[PDB]
RNA sequence: CGCGGGGUGGAGCAGCCUGGUAGCUCGUCGGGCUCAUAACCCGAAGAUCGUCGGUUCAAAUCCGGCCCCCGCAACCA
């Protein structure tokens, strides 16, 4: 007899190259057939993080390897008794492509320990597949457990295949061991592989809340222009997507950074600052900052200063050194054991005496000069004006070649 | 009924300048709509600048410039009050 | 009255408040180095701002009607 409750916390999400097969896993299990079906909502952008309680059940009399399931017992075991309950727990799921990646920390909200699904049918160079690599591996999942989604009928030789160059890939590196399961989400054929093969967790212990994070904004439209009136303003209140922990309704008190405002030669970025009054949810609105798609937050702006899309990359960080000019940057790299720019394999120049490159810091992409050689650290000027919060963080750092630009590696500023 | 040129520059210092506006509108204002009869809405709407063009529109065709000038001074006096400078070039 | 970047020499552009000089980072023939040059020495080159009417002392810059692209844009084989 079993039916103890107990710690239903931390919620799991899947993503990864664009239709590695995650919006049928967040489905994988929810209803049978009449009405409740196939997969996703009727609208395709990113938004309602929560599938809410997903079943999770198992029986008694049919054997614990290859069984596990949502809908009620089984019937290929056979029906005698009730059936086993494991747990409550929502699957969480971000988009990305070439302009939705950045989704995917945001999209981490929720989810800790997602469940990663890798490819079968597509091979594993793609834009957004190292990108995932080189960008998610520093969120701090370790429980990313690799799924080969997207294969149907071929010689059968395929699973294997996947399974190749994988285990070439981690293990041998940071990010210990990752299971990697064989599944097609595409036909519900071969499910119960995917469920035996997730049950694992990382290791590592973790609080709830009340800390020191930093949310991102995001994407929003700018309302209708004065053409009709001078009315329509409500402020024009436009929203992010949070990444890390939180504490409650305060969002907005300071808006860092702000505009440029010109003044001579040298141009600094003022901010501006504000308590919150909005803090849009949804159709209709919340209390706190919700993550995912159009969310809109209290900002009080004729529709002007908006920008929209004028000056891309929207970034948020807390606090300040607090003057409007400060540049001192002592920044100890890694990088990465070859360099990689385009679909290219050949090296490229080591370090240099003055060499300029992009120290980017959050969604500002800033002209850096890369200048003292200290040996396996350096001294990177910027020019436009920011402010980085902790030690911890990762610089992303690119190269210049005829108003082209190629990614070389990483490295942490320290302060 | 004839539409106007009316295209100007204003201007507003403080950071709550933003809420302020709507502030003197709970206050100023009032009763310029009905200053004259017979007139459609009030507008204030960019040039895809920080000028505006603006608008008032009614079957009264001269009156036009005579209530939009008003409007103008509108944002003067309040500039020789609450520090807003309407001023273009 | 919910559509967003744009197109100011063949890659990115704060061009449309400052009504009529025009490139920061591209590619090329002619000289190139009594040491190899993706680091550059000589920016030679050629001006329809994509249709348009109007306004016009002229149009790179406006209201509108025509638009071919990317659209929900950062750790981009
Ligand atoms: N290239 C490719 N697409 C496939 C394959 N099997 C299914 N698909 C496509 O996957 C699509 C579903 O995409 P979607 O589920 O939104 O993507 P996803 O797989 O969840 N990952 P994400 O949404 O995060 O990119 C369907 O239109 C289906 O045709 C396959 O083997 N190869
Ligand atoms: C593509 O060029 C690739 N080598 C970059 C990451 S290594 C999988």
């Amino acid at each position: 007899m079993a039916w103890p409750k107990v710690q239903p916390e931390v919620n799991i999400g899947v993503v990864g190259h664009v239709d590695h097969g995650k919006t049928t896993l967040v489905q994988a299990i929810t209803g049978i057939w009449t009405s409740k079906h196939s997969e996703e909502l009727k609208r395709g952008m990113t938004i309602k993080l929560g599938y809410a309680e997903t079943n999770i059940g198992v029986c008694e009399s049919c054997k614990k390897p290859e069984a596990y399931v949502t809908e009620p017992s089984c019937k290929s075991c056979g029906s005698d008794d009730e059936p086993k309950f494991l747990r409550r727990i929502s699957f969480i799921d971000a988009p990305g492509h070439e302009v939705l990646m950045a989704t995917m920390l945001s999209g981490a909200a929720l989810m800790d320990g997602a469940i990663l699904v890798v490819a079968a049918n597509e091979p594993f160079p793609q834009p957004q597949t190292r990108e995932h690599f080189v960008a998610l591996g520093i969120i701090g999942v370790k429980n990313l457990i690799i799924v080969q989604n997207k294969v149907d009928v071929v010689s059968k030789e395929e699973a294997l295949s996947q399974y190749r160059q994988i285990k070439q890939f981690t293990k041998g590196t940071w990010a210990e061991n990752v299971p990697i399961i064989p599944v097609s989400a595409l036909h519900k054929i071969n499910i119960d592989s995917l469920i035996e093969g997730i049950e694992e967790y990382i290791k590592t212990p973790y609080r709830d809340l009340s800390q020191k994070p930093v949310m991102l904004v995001i994407r929003s439209f700018d309302v209708n222009k004065p053409g009709t009136q001078f009315n329509e303003l409500k402020g024009g209140v436009i929203g992010g997507s949070i990444i890390q922990g939180l504490f409650k309704v305060d969002q907005e008190i300071k808006v860092l950074p702000g505009l440029r405002v010109e003044k001579q030669g040298k141009v600094s970025y003022e901010p501006i600052f504000t308590k919150i009054s909005s803090i849009r949810f949804g159709d209709e609105e919340f209390k706190e900052a919700k993550p995912g798609g159009l969310v809109a937050i209290g900002t009080y702006l004729d529709p002007s200063l908006t920008k929209a899309d004028n000056l891309l990359g929207s970034i948020i960080t807390l606090a300040d050194a607090e003057v409007p000019v400060l540049w001192n940057i002592r920044i100890k790299y890694n990088l990465l054991e070859r360099v990689v720019g385009a679909k290219e394999m050949l090296k490229v120049d080591p370090i240099r005496a003055k060499e300029t490159l992009m120290l980017s810091v959050g969604s500002s992409t800033t002209l850096g000069i890369v200048t003292s050689v200290k040996k396996d650290e350096i001294e990177v000027e910027l020019r436009r004006p920011v402010a980085v919060w902790s030690n911890n963080i990762r610089t992303v750092i690119s190269r210049q070649i005829a108003g082209r630009w190629r990614m070389i590696g990483w490295g942490l500023v320290e302060i | 009924k004839v539409k106007m040129s009316g295209l100007i520059t204003v201007r507003t210092n403080e950071p709550l300048g933003v809420e302020k506006i709507k502030e003197v509108i709970s206050k100023a204002l009032e009763n310029i709509e009905q200053d004259y009869e017979s007139l459609l809405n009030i507008k204030i709407y960019t040039i895809g600048a920080p000028r505006y063009r603006v608008d008032v529109v009614g079957t009264n065709p001269k009156e036009a410039s005579e209530a939009l000038n008003q409007i103008i001074s509108n944002l003067i006096k309040i500039g020789k009050e609450e520090n807003v400078d309407i001023s273009v070039v």
